[PDB]
């Protein structure tokens, strides 16, 4: 199983990229995709998460109004649509997935997820 | 003609609860010493029916329901029962007069770090009927707020997974259930014991 992530990279203040995160490999289910950051010397962070069934998100307090999950299940990818960047979101994104199922949807905030991308850079600039 | 017990009892996978599967058996010649006589077993009750008296009785179809739940929730497999997999994932009726079968799965339904495959459902409006089978995945209204499919505060998806690790207490290790029922109809009784 791989997370292959694409997108992102270079982007003045105000402007808009998306990451998409594309799964490959046998997967017998997938419960939820997520997307963290890592800003340089910073600890990695939540930022949104999204359940395969049915497409409920969830959002970092950072990231509300802003940033978009969206899933395209035929494709087996996640999305990110960062909208109104900040300097504050510079830093690698990482893309995660996991086959646990909870009946409560913020628990994807703090679960420890399974499987891990590469990582993307991206950076806001003046 | 042999019945294939084989291909239920022995499939490489099995259904979650919530999921369950059933294998109509009809028109073959049913062995079912091959179960009774077998050591790999730690739950076999049959309800007023021997798997001896099966063998010179012809039944119009049998089915097999098979499906993973944890160990302590075995005893929900019975007529009469309550709880979780009784309510909300498969009910036996009160009168029921076929066989629960058990066995532990650790070895092939657990792995290190947790297997999550297998769900159950948590949530639900109402009990199941007997035999009823219900795979819906909507938001679960567990307030006075409809939900209208989106999840937030008193509205959950109403799936969980079962967290299976080896290590897991044998009450929270993953057991494979296969229920027998017996079916005798207005037409040919076709499934028979040697
Ligand atoms: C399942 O397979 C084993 C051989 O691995 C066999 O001994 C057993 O009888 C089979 N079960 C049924 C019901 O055929």
């Amino acid at each position: 199983v791989q997370l292959v992530e694409s997108g992102g990279g270079l982007m003045q203040a105000g402007g808009s990229l998306r990451l998409s995160c594309a799964v490959s490999g046998r997967t017998f289910s997938t419960a939820a995709m997520g997307w963290f950051r890592q800003a340089p010397g910073k600890e990695r962070e939540f930022v949104a998460a999204i359940r395969w069934s049915g497409g409920s998100a969830y959002y970092a307090d950072s990231v509300k109004g802003r940033f978009t999950i969206s899933r395209d299940k035929a494709k087996n990818t996640v999305y990110l649509q960062m909208n109104s960047l900040k300097y504050e979101d510079t830093a690698v994104y990482y893309c995660a997935r996991t086959e646990y199922v909870s009946y409560l949807l913020s628990d994807y905030a703090t679960w420890p997820y399974d499987y891990w991308g590469q990582g993307t850079q991206v950076t806001v600039s003046s | 003609n042999l019945c294939p017990f084989g291909e239920v009892f022995n499939a490489t996978r099995f259904a979650s609860v919530y999921a369950w599967n059933r294998k109509r058996i009809s028109n073959c010649v049913a062995d079912y010493s091959v179960l009774y006589n077998s050591a790999s077993f730690s739950t076999f009750k049959c309800y007023g029916v021997s798997p001896t008296k099966l063998n010179d009785l012809c039944f119009t179809n049998v089915y097999a329901d098979s499906f993973v739940i944890r160990g302590d929730e075995v005893r929900q497999i019975a007529p009469g029962q309550t709880g979780k997999i009784a309510d909300y994932n498969y009910k036996l009726p009160d009168d029921f007069t076929g066989c629960v079968i058990a066995w532990n799965s650790n070895n092939l339904d657990s792995k290190v770090g947790g297997n999550y495959n297998y769900l159950y459902r948590l949530f639900r409006k109402s009990n199941l009927k007997p035999f009823e089978r219900d795979i819906s995945t909507e938001i679960y209204q567990a307030g006075s707020t409809p939900c209208n499919g989106v999840e937030g505060f008193n509205c959950y998806f109403p799936l969980q997974s079962y967290g299976f690790q080896p290590t897991n207490g044998v009450g929270y290790q993953p057991y494979r259930v296969v229920v027998l029922s017996f079916e005798l109809l207005h037409a040919p009784a076709t499934v028979c014991g040697p």
